[PDB]
RNA sequence: GGUUCUCCCCGAAAGCUAUUUAGGUAGCGCCUCGUGAAUUCAUCUCCGGGGGUAGAGCACUGUUUCGGCAAGGGGGUCACUUACCAACCCGAUGCAAACUGCGAAUACCGGAGAAUGUUAUCACGGGAGACACACGGCGGGUGCUAACGUCCGUCGUGAAGAGGGAAACAACCCAGACCGCCAGCUAAGGUCCCAAAGUCAUGGUUAAGUGGGAAACGAUGUGGGAAGGCCCAGACAGCCAGGAUGUUGGCAAGCAGCCAUCAUUUAAAGAAAGCGUAAUAGCUCACUGGUCGAGUCGGCCUGCGCGGAAGAU
RNA sequence: CCUCCUAAAGAGUAACGGAGGAGCACGAAGGUUGGCUAAUCCUGGUCGGACAUCAGGAGGUUAGUGCAAUGGCAUAAGCCA
RNA sequence: GCUCAACGGAUAAAAGGUACUCCGGGGAUAACAGGCUGAUACCGCCCAAGAGUUCAUAUCGACGGCGGUGUUUGGCACCUCGAUGUCGGCUCAUCACAUCCUGGGGCUGAAGUAGGUCCCAAGGGUAUGGCUGUUCGCCAUUUAAAGUGGUACGCGAGCUGG
RNA sequence: GCCUGGCGGCCGUAGCGCGGUGGUCCCACCUGACCCCAUGCCGAACUCAGAAGUGAAACGCCGUAGCGCCGAUGGUAGUGUGGGGUCUCCCCAUGCGAGAGUAGGGAACUGCCAGGCA
């Protein structure tokens, strides 16, 4: 009764904190806004975070509820 | 302890019937729920279901709109039988035999009851081998090629007869444990007497009462496994010793009778049967008839036997007495088992039952007797004590022959009064 | 009345006292107040036959580490989880 | 015999019984019974156990019994071959570790309590020890 | 199934995906020859990251034990109450692959810097083979933490690898054979003889041929360590003496069982430890002192030994 | 075909391993502007019962999400126009 | 316009028997016997509720625990498919000892005869028939006893062929 | 310098509770409702015209370890590499080293602008 499974997602981080992205690459792929967006940084219909703008990756955590957040720096 | 569809059907042709209360009585005491009792009526059994065609698809319905996960019948009913009644409805399905020998398994707790369970559920699976279903199918081949040279029915029967001698003979090893057990009172002129009967007939209550020792007894079907033996006074021979029983039902199984040789070595020894009857039962004649039955099948019949109706408390305004054959031996004694109605009584019936003299000595002498107060307060008592002038002292005696007889031999004998 | 002798640890972390558990020593640390906490060594056996006492966990010890008396109080004991010994005792000044 | 009243699952994974006790200290009571080893133990065995220390206190004191079994053990039948789905579940145990205080006792004195865990520790499958009630 | 001369250089795979596919075959991964393009690549240091594994914990989801403060139901009154049961909450206590208010070591991604490495990296093109893997270690599912079992991850070796060791022993340990030498040093492993090298030096243990097969458990074997009771108010095992009153306690006398289980004169005696007696008498233990002049008693922690230990040329 | 776990804290990872779903739905259940904030329980109150609506209080997401599971959601992605 | 759902979809269109059988292969893969394991089986021991006329341990021994053998049923697929003849019977045997008889002994609920149980002991001995293809089993009648297992479930280049 | 308002930084050492305190300005409630605007009823809220009252509630400030929060050192668990054992699990060398808990801390800190009072 239990021979059953989906393919798997690639789901996670693409890309990590502090290395160079070119405009509209993903930077992590996610069910629900695990990250959240921050300066330069634009998320998609099913919640993935990419680049706006030609930059280095930055994670940081910002507000009153502790949350993740992408940003991308301009170099 | 599931969910039961419960089956009966009056043979009232022929004595293959069975008691529909009794029956609920065994199911219960196995624990089993009952969300229906099916009733129907027949000339003879249909040999291909037990029942028709139109009733096993009665039982078939009554199963898949109660979502019961057995089918109990109130019959001993044929592999085949069983078969079709499961192909009909998925439902496990259990014969009478089949319910009482689950209870006894559930019920045994001594090595000795275990090996009798389980060899009577040998044999009667060793019955029930006519399926073969496996998964190597048949084994094609030859003149000169390789196999296992046999089929696998044969196999498994070969199986099924080893194990069941393997439980056989350790049953002769139980056997020669109780019958080293029971030899040790032997060698001794040791009075037995077994009581023994119906289920619920009050018999270890009986027991309990008379010995006081605490033995197991409530209303529960077939509450007593295995033996119990205590010592108890009675005033002729002195010492006796009662031995409790387990009970019998009607139509026992001729495997679970035969597993029970060990258990029953008691009662088939016995120097005295005490049948245990419940006067309440309506189906008294019954029971007599079935504990008969019982007795010729294991042979025991011939020992001496006393009947003992009990539960008079239930009959109204009856008090205890004792009915006496043509011989003037007490052949039938009544009383009570919580009032404590009928036990002296019941006492002195068993006082008469065995003995060989009635004969009693009146004894005296000098002042050298105090071994003579040694020996028959040892042998079994002063019957009759008192002194007259001069100091002398006049006994009145009565003891058994051989205790005469090992007084005379003991003692110098000059008494000139006592054999 | 309960009077400790021990020594300061040269060396701290798990392969020192477990060095110091398989010599029949035992590692513990004193602190509270306001002085720095001091970590050292203890001698098993006496500490253990000191301990089996019932007072010893509610009087003022007093421990003998490099000539100076510092006097304290019992707070916390690890013990082995199936042998009677002790694995580390931290003791509160007062 | 002990079982999960319930459970979110019927069947766990075997895993491993590798570190050391937590409750590692008589709590309730006076007196225990620790385990040196390691290893299950069955519903069977802790049933068995407490009946015997029970008997040997006859009807006194206080008992707890500080571990229950709460994961299920599987068995295949026999004649039966490798793979065709997990077995079933036959019966419930409870690993134990080094330290783990099994049995506590109260209410009685030493030498019945040391009689009691002798005649217990009869019955379990792991060496255990005598322990008593300390502070801090 | 078989496939015929030689030497030199490099050198695999037994995986993924797909298939009327599963012992076939195709693309990719891996081999190889060639061309081209940059510190391209590896290792270590530092720096920037995200974890949610091991461990842990119990706020959550569930499971568990005890105690406390107590709704609500139910056997009965015919609203009282309750020897059953009792949710919530509070305190303590554990457990979880599909729990996480925590959380490593490693691994992985990226940047910078030396040194080192026959460019070991990437792309493209010619040619392949291979897609039965095996065992060992570690992390797991399944199985019985069964199998020389099976299925994954990762590393090693065999495959495709000779030499030394493990008696013999593809996969274990050491270690990678271009050729020759009747030269030397070491690795694992060893150094009484077969058989090369210590009948080597120093301090201990064992008496079991343990060494050279095995468990729960049992034991004044033997070595060692830390305490404890007692002893010159004379101890421990030895050697003399008493155990009675009510009372034959009561429901058989202490000694079948059951309940009281307390006094007593007193140096002391349990309404009695088994034996035994029909049972008493009797037996004498517990119970207490005399005489006897250096140690004695018994628990704990540990080294090594003993029993538990029966198979077929 | 989708969710979780096995899966060993990047990805990926097998078994006739452990558990569940899908083969749709909606012209509003989409877009935008404006506004709003749950479950549960406690207390009081006509028919009212342990649980219908109302008033206040504690509580703070233990709710909700068109349909499994996981991850998300208060700027709400939940509710209303 | 697809339950082409066997979902990378043979064709628009398709079910069975072979014991009358055949051919290429594979010990890549079942049945026999061997191998690993030892859940199961058999034997042995630990605790002692209880049974045993009083009495746990004469004789047994529940609830539970730990081993041994390799011996039953199984698990695996390691050898054998360019062949390792299968069950039972006959002839001939051989080892083990967990001993059936005979010998030696402790205990006994051993008065004697006769037994039970345990320990030592493998020298020798260790049924005939009715039924059934039988091994077993039941039965009859014996014996001091009619042991339990290994040996390719010994033994078909020794017989037979139920 | 003190007080208030707006917008930020940081996101519980910043919160929740308990006690006190403030109306000059500011803020808050507050007065009225044809109209601007609105209630799936209600001027409750949204909104408009105002300034009689009170800081009651809200809000800001101050004090209080009741709760939350933060939290060492030492030890422990775990683990990379190398080695060993009595190898279902551990131990030795070396590097990293939790969680929980204890001691203790904790009644936030700060930038731009505007107004009142000094
Ligand atoms: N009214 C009444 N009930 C009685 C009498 N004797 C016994 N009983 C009840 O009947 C039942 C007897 O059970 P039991 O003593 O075990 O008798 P048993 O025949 O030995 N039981 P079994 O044979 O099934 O093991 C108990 O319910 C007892 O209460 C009697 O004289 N009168
Ligand atoms: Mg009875």
């Amino acid at each position: 009764r239990n021979g059953r499974d989906s393919e798997a997602k690639r789901l996670g981080v693409k890309r990590f904190g502090g290395e160079s992205v070119l405009a509209g690459s993903i930077i992590v792929r996610q069910r629900g806004t695990k990250f959240h967006a921050g300066a330069n940084v634009g998320c998609g219909r099913d919640h993935t975070l990419f680049a706006k703008a030609d930059g280095k990756v930055k994670f940081e955590v910002k507000g009153p509820k502790n949350r993740k957040f992408i940003s991308i720096e301009a170099e | 302890g599931e969910q039961a569809v419960l089956v009966h059907i009056y043979f009232a042709q022929d004595k293959d019937m069975e008691d529909l209360q009794e029956f609920e009585s065994l199911v219960s005491s196995a624990g089993v729920e009952a969300l229906q009792v099916i009733t129907g009526s027949r000339k003879a059994p249909h040999p291909k279901y037990f029942v028709g065609e139109g009733k096993a698809v009665e039982i078939a319905e009554a199963v898949k709109a109660t979502g019961a996960s057995v089918v109990l019948f109130d019959h001993a009913l044929s592999p085949a039988q069983e078969r079709n009644l499961e192909r009909l409805c998925e439902c496990r399905v259990i014969d009478r035999t089949g319910l009482i020998l689950d209870i006894f398994a559930q019920r045994a707790r001594t090595h000795e009851g275990k090996l009798q369970v389980e060899l009577a559920q040998l044999r009667h699976l060793a019955t029930r081998l006519v399926r073969g279903w496996t998964h190597l199918e048949r084994q094609k081949g030859g003149i000169g090629l390789r196999g296992p040279g046999e089929t696998q029915l044969e196999t498994d029967r070969r199986l099924l007869r080893n194990r069941i001698v393997q439980i056989q003979s350790r049953l002769e090893r139980v056997e020669k444990q109780r019958e080293q057990g029971r030899q040790s009172r032997i060698k001794a002129d040791v009075p037995t007497v077994s009581l023994v009967g119906y289920t619920n007939a009050g018999k270890s209550t009986l027991f309990n009462r008379i010995t006081e020792a605490r033995v197991y007894a409530a209303d529960q079907l077939f509450a007593t496994l295995d033996p119990t033996l205590r010592r108890i006074d009675v005033a002729d021979v002195g010492e006796t010793v009662l031995a409790d029983t387990v009970g019998f039902i009607r139509h026992l199984p001729h495997d679970l009778v035969a597993a029970f040789k060990a258990t029953l070595q008691e009662t088939r020894q016995a120097t005295l049967l005490l049948h245990v009857i419940d006067a309440a039962d309506v189906r008294v004649q019954e029971n007599i008839e079935a504990v008969n039955t019982v007795l010729e099948e294991i042979d025991a019949h011939e020992i001496p036997t006393l009947l003992v109706m009990n539960k008079i408390d239930m009959l109204e305004d009856f008090e205890p007495r004792i009915d006496r054959d043509e011989e003037n031996k007490p052949n039938r004694v009544w009383l009570s088992a919580q009032t404590g109605a009928g036990i002296p009584q019941l006492f002195q019936a068993l006082t008469e039952r065995l003995s060989g003299e009635v004969a009693q000595h009146t004894l005296r002498l000098p002042p050298q007797e105090g071994r003579l107060r040694s020996r028959f307060y040892q042998l079994q008592a002063i019957e009759k004590e008192w002194m007259e002038e001069d100091g002398s002292v006049s006994l009145q005696v009565r003891m058994p022959i051989v205790d005469w007889r090992r007084l005379c031999k003991q003692e110098p004998a000059l008494i000139d009064y006592l054999i | 009345m309960f009077t400790i002798n021990a020594e300061v640890r040269k060396e701290q972390g798990k392969g020192a006292s477990r060095r110091l558990r398989a010599a029949n020593k035992f590692p513990a640390i004193i602190y509270g107040g306001k002085e720095a906490p001091l970590a050292i060594e203890l001698d098993h056996d006496k500490v253990m036959n000191m301990q089996a006492k019932a007072e010893f966990y509610s009087e003022v010890l007093t421990i003998v580490v490099d000539g100076k008396e510092i006097k304290v109080k019992a707070q916390d004991v690890q013990r082995h989880p199936y042998k009677p010994k002790l694995q580390h005792i931290d003791f509160v000044r007062a | 015999m002990l079982q999960p009243k319930r459970t979110k699952f019927r069947k766990m994974h075997k895993g491993r019984n590798r570190g050391l006790a937590q409750g590692t200290d008589v709590s309730f009571g006076s007196f225990g019974l620790k385990a040196v080893g390691r290893g299950r133990l069955t519903a069977r065995q802790i049933e068995a156990a407490r009946r015997a220390m029970t008997r040997a206190v006859k009807r006194q004191g206080k008992i707890w019994i500080r571990v229950f079994p709460d994961k299920p053990i599987t068995e295949k039948p026999l004649a039966v071959r490798m793979g065709k789905g997990k077995g079933n579940v036959e019966y419930w145990v409870a690993l134990i570790q080094p330290g783990k205080v099994l049995y506590e006792m109260d209410g009685v004195p030493e030498e019945l309590a040391r009689e009691a865990f002798k005649l217990a520790a009869a019955k379990l499958p792991i060496k255990t020890t005598f322990v008593t009630k300390t502070v801090m």
